């Protein structure tokens, strides 16, 4: 076998401790670059003029931040959606002032995570598995795209992409509520049904299976030792589990089919989160949450507030305070 | 000793009337006939040593002079405050509704 | 900066070519079961 | 509280004459105002120049007075700056500029009266909300 | 206020053999606008980490 | 006289004036040196220079 | 000290990733 | 993987633990004044 | 008093790290068979 | 004859027009004629900042910096009166234009220095008896330097001069005095000085170009700290016109 | 920054005490007769 | 009016004004109380009492 053939065989080998593969060939350097730049920046990057008004915001640890406040700060509003790689700056100092690290990191990462999805397909293929774990992964991925790429495209600037930091994330969420009323958006509501529901179903499955474990151990040892890796027998009694759950609610509200059940467990949070992603991705083009501001009116025409109007007041506080020196004209249009 | 000059100016006639030397142009909407024509002339030809000097703006029609005369009681003049007149802020001071 | 740009361009092209030519190198056949997929 | 004849009685002219609008006229007024004006004047403010609102006090201090039906109808025909000094038909919708503001083309005298009445009545209902802007939402 | 007043211990060993500049533009001889190349103090440090 | 030279002629920079548990930089002791004050010449009432 | 602490904990976590992965107890079939 | 034949079990008996702890605690009791300074 | 602010953590780690080393060694000795 | 699409993204937009090397002529001043500068352009090529020495009795020097706010530095489309004075000197009175730019440059070690690079209200005069503007003509004058932030500017804790909190609300019971300088915003207004040395002259078109050096204070963050001294050097272009 | 001075010793013991607990249990488990 | 009584009428002693990680005694916050400054009465130019 020639060198290229050997190399292909290695890359796609099922025996590597961590699978490489062709998606891996792109994934590994891009993820490494994004990771290294992210760590260095998070520790040591100088303040970044996120909103392009010469008002640099400090994100790194060495420059006054802790873990909760720190961030890799989004690139300058002056840049908008322009491609700002290192070689477009006159110097690393300019590059840093303008938030270059953010673009390097989020582009390398979006590419790398995409290739992560693909790689999940690839290994499933090499191992003779069914292919759709990558489809489940597409939901968190879609979300990442929504907040790092799509929302910036729609708003015309990577300066409005989600910051790489904990407090930065909260900042993103609050400004988002101010301008899109995302809480009142049915796709976000489906996303909440997705993760609340995912949590519920996680606890439920976990507890039903744990509740029906077949006795294989003594009271002085962990029950986990009653399962052995690769045993062909199932480790819990699903008939007993279904008897329980079916009696908890009623019989036909419960799954007797493990395949159907696990498919449910995959489908609910994945679809919900798909809708979360699409919610962000469409509010990216300012199709916003429901607006029932002043929707109820009495016989004279007096406004009768509902809880929606209280929400509106909170949003107003957020709106008027956010980026307090960045607007010169009355409408915040992006 | 440190002073906020705008707060301090609120304690002068500036806090009581339209200051021909400092006040943002939107204020001239308060009274009949001042905005936008006279307001623009007034801000343009500022500052003024006294209120009546507003009458000496070159080119004023008699009607305009009458309207000004009618509104002198609502005017004042104080020293030009740099903080209020820089940045084109007399034309737009960052306030809308 | 121009050296950095050229460098990155060469690197990216290298890995991209690896990806493409890799997936062109009889990939359907690289599975446990049926290999004749041409 | 009800939308009474008293609420719907507004100044016709500057000389103390009033006119009482019907409820149909009020609804027509709201509809036509939304149709031709709300894009800029939603809630009684002015988006392209917030310094001037549609509050009755503001319209009263305008030249010529605009706090009555005849004033508002005239404004919709031949709008002026606040001091009356410039005719601004070329940048503000009016019957006179129906050619460049095409939503004005199908507005009848009746329509102008309804719109006028809406502008005058709505502050009587909403108080400071009218012309208030977001502070009063 | 040279390094030896500041409790600096490896900085002088870097300087002794020719590493005198920062990527940030200063030098220990107090010059400005110097380009130390990759082998700044930061470059040396990074090298040792790798 | 260069400030640097004068600074060498000061016992706070003598490495044999420290303490085993006096930790940290020399600046933490006598301070961050700002400026030479100049040379002090002492004289008595009769104008004799004293050392 | 804060920065040193944060980075130190992070570094320990990365080392932990390394041992958890390459020096895990190997899964054995029965 | 062939097991390494050079491996050896390690021991610390209880008396050694008491001696060690004593050494550490008494060293600490001695040097701590100087650490606080 | 104006003590060195690192005296506390220094003393604490001075005690704990080698004490813990010894406790590990001792306990793994006791748990050996025989 | 370049169009906007020729120029966009190239960096030329931040550059002033140049004159050919042949432009070493004379542009006659008719003392009975009134004149205007139809366009004054100033393109800074270097920003130097005066270091602040510790002994306060050392010779402080101007040291170079790194521009980090990119090609956003030039003043342009500036116009104004060019008065012919009694003694034959000319005086440019700046009326309007794009006559300020916020600029941030970075000192070695990372200290960032923002300034309002400007010639706002420039009044600048030549030597007496300028019958013709030549390569020996020079202008010298003074300008205003207002606060780098104007009065509505709010700091990160929401404090400002014409707007904002007037205290440190996150420290409800701290003592006020120590925080006075940060709480009470002030608006600086200082003077700068500039020289223009004409290097080229097209006597036919009345165009002139040359070098300039200006000196002014930098940002003082609405009174929170002392400004730095800045020296700006670059090239300038001006079109002279009968008016 | 004017951080809390106990923060360091707090974080240090917070990590070290339970980590050390786990290390002791693990090591004495390994050393038990295989 | 007893200073103790006045001191109860102060929000710095309200148990609902704290923070989860704002550690220690109340004195560490607003300080060690020394004395009542007395009751403040506000008036405008017209001499109306304001509250
Ligand atoms: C897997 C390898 C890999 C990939 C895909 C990337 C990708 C990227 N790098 Mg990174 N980088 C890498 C490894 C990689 N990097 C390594 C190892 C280093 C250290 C040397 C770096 C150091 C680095 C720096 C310092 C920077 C980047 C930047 C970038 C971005 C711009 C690159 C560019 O302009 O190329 C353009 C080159 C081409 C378009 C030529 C390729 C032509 C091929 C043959 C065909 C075209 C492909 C086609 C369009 C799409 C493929 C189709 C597909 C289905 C097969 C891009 C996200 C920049 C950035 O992040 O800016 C914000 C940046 O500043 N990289
Ligand atoms: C070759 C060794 C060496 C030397 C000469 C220096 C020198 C210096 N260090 Mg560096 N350093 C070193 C290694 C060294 N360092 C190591 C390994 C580390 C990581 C821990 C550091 C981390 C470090 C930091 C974080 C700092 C320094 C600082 C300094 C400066 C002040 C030192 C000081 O206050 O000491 C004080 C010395 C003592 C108090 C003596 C300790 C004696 C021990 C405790 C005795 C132990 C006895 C033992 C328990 C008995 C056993 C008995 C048994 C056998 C029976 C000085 C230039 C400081 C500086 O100014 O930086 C800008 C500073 O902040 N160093
Ligand atoms: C009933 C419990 C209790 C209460 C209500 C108090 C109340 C008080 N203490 Mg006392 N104290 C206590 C027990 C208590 N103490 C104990 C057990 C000790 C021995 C350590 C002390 C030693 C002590 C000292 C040395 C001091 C006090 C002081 C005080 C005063 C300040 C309180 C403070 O700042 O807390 C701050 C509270 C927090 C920061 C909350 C911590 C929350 C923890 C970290 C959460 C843990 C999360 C966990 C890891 C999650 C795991 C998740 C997992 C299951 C998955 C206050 C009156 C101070 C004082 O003013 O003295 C006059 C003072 O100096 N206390
Ligand atoms: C004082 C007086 C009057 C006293 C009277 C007392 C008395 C005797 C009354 C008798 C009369 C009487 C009963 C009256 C009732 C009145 C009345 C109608 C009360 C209603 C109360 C009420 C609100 C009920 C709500 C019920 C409710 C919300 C049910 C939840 C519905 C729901 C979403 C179910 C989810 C079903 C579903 C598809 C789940 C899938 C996800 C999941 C849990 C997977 C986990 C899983 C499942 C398995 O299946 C097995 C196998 C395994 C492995 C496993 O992982
Ligand atoms: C590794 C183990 C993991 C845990 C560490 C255990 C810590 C235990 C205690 C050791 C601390 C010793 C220093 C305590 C005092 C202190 O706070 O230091 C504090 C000092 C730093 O000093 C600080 O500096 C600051 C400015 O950065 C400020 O000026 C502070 O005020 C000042 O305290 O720490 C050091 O200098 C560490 C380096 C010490 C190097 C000494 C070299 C000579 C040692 C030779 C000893 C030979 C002994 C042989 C015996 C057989
Ligand atoms: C045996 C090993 C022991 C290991 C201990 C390791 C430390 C663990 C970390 C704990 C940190 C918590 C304190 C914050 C840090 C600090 O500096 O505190 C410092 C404070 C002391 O506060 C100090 O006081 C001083 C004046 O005396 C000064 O004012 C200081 O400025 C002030 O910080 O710590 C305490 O108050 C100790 C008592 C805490 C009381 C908690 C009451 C409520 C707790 C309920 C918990 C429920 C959780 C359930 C969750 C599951
Ligand atoms: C700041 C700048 C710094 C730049 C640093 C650049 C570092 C690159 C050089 C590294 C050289 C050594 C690496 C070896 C490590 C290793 O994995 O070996 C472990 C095994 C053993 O290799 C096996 O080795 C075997 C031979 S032998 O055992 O090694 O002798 C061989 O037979 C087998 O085929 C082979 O797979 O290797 C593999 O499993 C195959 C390759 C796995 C590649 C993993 C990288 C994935 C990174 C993903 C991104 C994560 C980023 C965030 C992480 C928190
Ligand atoms: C970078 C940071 C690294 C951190 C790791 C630090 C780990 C350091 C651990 C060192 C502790 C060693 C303790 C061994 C303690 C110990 O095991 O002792 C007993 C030990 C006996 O060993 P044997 O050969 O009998 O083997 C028994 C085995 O069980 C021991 O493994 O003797 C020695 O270890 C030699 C030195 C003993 C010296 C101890 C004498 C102490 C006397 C009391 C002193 C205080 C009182 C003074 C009064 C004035
Ligand atoms: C719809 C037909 C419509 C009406 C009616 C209307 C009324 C109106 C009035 C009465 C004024 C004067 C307000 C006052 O004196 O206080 C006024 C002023 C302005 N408007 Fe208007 N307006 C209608 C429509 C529109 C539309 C669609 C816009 C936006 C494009 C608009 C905007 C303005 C502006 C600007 C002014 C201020 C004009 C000035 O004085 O310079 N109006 N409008
Ligand atoms: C940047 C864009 C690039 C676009 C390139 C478009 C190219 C179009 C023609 C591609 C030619 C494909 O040529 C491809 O490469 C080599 C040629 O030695 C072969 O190489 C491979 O063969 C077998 C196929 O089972 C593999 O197991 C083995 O690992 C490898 O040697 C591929 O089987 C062949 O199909
Ligand atoms: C912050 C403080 C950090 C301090 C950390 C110090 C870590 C100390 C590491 C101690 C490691 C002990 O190493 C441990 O040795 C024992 C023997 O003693 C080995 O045990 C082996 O030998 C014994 C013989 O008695 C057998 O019973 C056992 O079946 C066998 O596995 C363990 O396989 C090994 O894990
Ligand atoms: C792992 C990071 C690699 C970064 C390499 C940056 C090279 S930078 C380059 O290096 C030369 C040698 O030092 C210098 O002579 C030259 O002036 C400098 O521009
Ligand atoms: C291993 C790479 C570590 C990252 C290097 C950090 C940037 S370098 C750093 O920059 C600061 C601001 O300019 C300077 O004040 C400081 O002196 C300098 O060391
Ligand atoms: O929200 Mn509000 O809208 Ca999207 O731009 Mn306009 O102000 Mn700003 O740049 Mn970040 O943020
Ligand atoms: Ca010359
Ligand atoms: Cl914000
Ligand atoms: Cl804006
Ligand atoms: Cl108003």
């Amino acid at each position: 076998a020639n060198l290229w053939e050997r190399f292909c065989n290695w890359v796609t080998s099922t025996d590597n401790r961590l699978y490489v593969g062709w998606f891996g060939v792109i994934m590994i350097p891009t993820l490494l670059a994004a990771t290294i730049c992210f760590v260095i920046a998070f520790i040591a990057a100088p303040p970044v003029d996120i909103d392009g008004i010469r008002e640099p915001v400090s994100g790194s640890l060495l420059y006054g931040n802790n873990i909760i406040t720190g961030a890799v700060v989004p690139s300058s509003n002056a840049i908008g959606l322009h491609f700002y790689p290192i070689w477009e700056a006159a110097s690393l100092d300019e590059w840093l002032y303008n938030g270059g690290p953010y673009q390097l990191i989020i582009f390398h990462f979006l590419l790398g995570a995409s290739c992560y999805m693909g790689r999940q397909w690839e290994l499933s293929y090499r191992l003779g598995m069914r292919p759709w774990i990558c489809v489940a992964y597409s939901a968190p991925l879609a979300s990442a795209f929504a907040v790092f790429l799509i929302y910036p495209i729609g708003q015309g600037s990577f300066s409005d992409g989600m910051p790489l930091g904990i407090s930065g994330t909260f900042n993103f969420m609050i400004v988002f509520q101010a301008e899109h009323n995302i809480l009142m958006h049915p796709f976000h509501q489906l996303g909440v049904a997705g993760v609340f529901g995912g949590a519920l179903f996680c606890a439920m499955h976990g507890s039903l299976v744990t509740s029906s474990l077949i006795r294989e151990t003594t009271e002085t040892e962990s029950a986990n030792y009653g399962y052995k890796f690769g045993q062909e027998e199932e480790t819990y009694n699903i008939v007993a589990a279904h008897g329980y759950f079916g009696r908890l609610i009623f019989q036909y509200a419960s799954f007797n089919n493990s395949r159907s059940l696990h498919f449910f467990l995959a489908a609910w949070p994945v679809v919900g989160v798909w809708f979360a992603a699409l919610g962000i991705s469409t509010m990216a083009f300012n199709l916003n949450g429901f607006n029932f501001n002043h929707s109820v009116i009495d016989a004279k025409g007096n406004v009768i507030n509902t809880w929606a109007d209280i929400i509106n007041r909170a949003n107003l506080g957020m709106e008027v305070m956010h980026e307090r020196n960045a607007h010169n004209f009355p409408l915040d249009l992006a | 000793e440190l002073v906020n000059v705008v707060d301090e100016k609120l304690g002068t006639a500036y806090g009581e009337k339209i200051d021909l030397n400092n006040t943002n142009i939107a204020a001239f909407i308060q009274y009949r006939g001042l905005y936008p024509t006279l307001a623009k002339l007034i801000v343009k030809n500022a500052p003024y040593e006294s209120v009546e000097d507003v009458l000496n703006i070159p080119g004023l029609t008699e009607r305009q002079k009458q309207i000004l005369r009618e509104n002198l009681e609502h005017f004042t003049v104080t020293e030009v405050e740099t903080a209020l007149v820089e940045g084109g802020d007399r034309y737009n001071n960052g306030l809308y509704k | 900066m121009e050296t950095l740009k050229i460098t990155v361009y060469i690197v990216v092209t290298f890995f991209v070519l690896l990806f493409v030519f890799g997936f062109l190198s009889g990939d359907p056949a690289r599975n446990p079961k049926r290999k004749d997929l041409e | 509280a009800e939308l009474t004849p008293e609420v719907l009685t507004v100044p016709l002219n500057s000389e103390g004459k009033t006119i009482t609008l019907t409820e149909k006229q009020y609804l027509e007024g709201k509809r036509l105002f939304q149709y031709a004006c709300a894009s800029c004047h939603v809630g009684g403010i002015t988006k392209t120049n917030p310094s001037l609102d549609l509050r009755t006090e503001t319209l009263a201090l305008a030249t010529p007075p605009r706090d009555n039906i005849e004033g508002l109808v005239d404004y919709m025909k031949n709008p002026t700056t606040y001091d009356g000094e410039q005719e601004i038909a070329e940048v503000h919708p009016s019957l006179r500029s129906a050619d460049i503001f095409p939503k004005m083309r199908n507005l009848t005298e009746k329509d102008l009266v309804a719109i006028a009445g809406h502008i005058l009545v709505e502050p009587k209902i909403l108080g400071d909300k009218w012309g208030g802007g977001k502070v009063y939402y | 206020n040279p390094m030896w007043r500041q409790g600096m211990f490896v900085l002088p060993f870097m300087a002794r053999l020719g590493v005198t500049g920062s990527w940030s533009g200063w030098s220990i001889t107090g010059e400005t606008g110097i380009d130390p190349g990759f082998w700044s103090f930061e470059g040396v440090a990074l090298a040792h980490i790798v | 006289i260069p400030e640097k030279l004068a600074f060498y002629d000061y016992i706070g920079n003598n490495p044999a004036k420290g303490g085993l548990f006096r930790t940290g930089p020399m600046n933490k002791g006598d301070g961050i040196a700002q400026a030479w004050k100049g040379h002090a010449v002492f004289r008595n009432k009769e104008g004799e220079e004293l050392f | 000290m804060e920065t040193i602490t944060y980075v130190f904990i992070f570094a320990c976590i990365i080392a932990l990733f390394f041992f958890a992965i390459f020096f895990r107890e190997p899964p054995r079939i029965t | 993987m062939e097991p390494n034949p050079n491996r050896q079990p390690v021991e610390l008996n209880r008396t050694s633990l008491y001696l060690g702890l004593l050494l550490i605690l008494v060293l600490a009791l001695l040097f701590s004044s100087y650490f606080f300074n | 008093m104006e003590v060195n602010q690192l005296g506390l953590i220094a003393t604490a780690l001075f005690v704990l790290v080698p004490s813990v080393f010894l406790i590990i060694l001792y306990v793994q000795t006791e748990s050996q068979q025989k | 004859t370049l169009t906007y699409d020729d120029i966009v993204g190239t960096g030329l937009a931040n550059k002033c027009p140049t004159l050919d090397d042949t432009a070493r002529g004379a542009y006659p001043i008719d003392s009975s004629q009134t004149y205007r500068i139809a366009r004054l352009c100033l393109q800074p090529t270097t920003f130097l900042v005066k270091e602040e020495p510790k002994n306060k009795r050392q010779e402080a020097e101007f040291v170079p910096t790194k521009l980090v706010t990119r090609e956003t530095t030039s003043l342009d489309q500036i116009q104004g009166e060019l008065k012919v004075n009694s003694d034959g000197s000319l005086t440019f009175v700046e009326e309007d234009g794009i006559d300020f730019q916020p600029v941030t440059v970075q000192m070695a070690g990372g200290e960032r220095i923002p300034l309002l690079f400007t010639v706002k209200n420039l009044v600048a005069s030549t030597q007496p008896n300028v019958t013709s503007i030549t390569t020996s003509t020079d202008f010298k004058g003074e300008f205003n330097v207002p606060s780098y932030r104007t009065a509505n500017f709010l700091d990160p804790k929401g404090r400002g001069l014409a707007s904002g909190y007037d205290s440190a609300i996150a420290l409800p019971q701290a003592k006020e005095e120590e925080l006075a300088r940060a709480n009470v915003k002030r608006f600086s207004l200082t003077k700068g000085q500039i020289s223009l040395n004409v290097a080229k002259v097209d006597g036919r078109t009345g165009e002139i170009a040359g070098t300039f050096e200006s000196e002014q204070l930098s940002d003082d963050d609405m009174g929170a700290h002392e400004p730095h001294e800045v020296k700006i050097q670059g090239v300038f272009y001006a079109s002279i016109e009968p008016a």
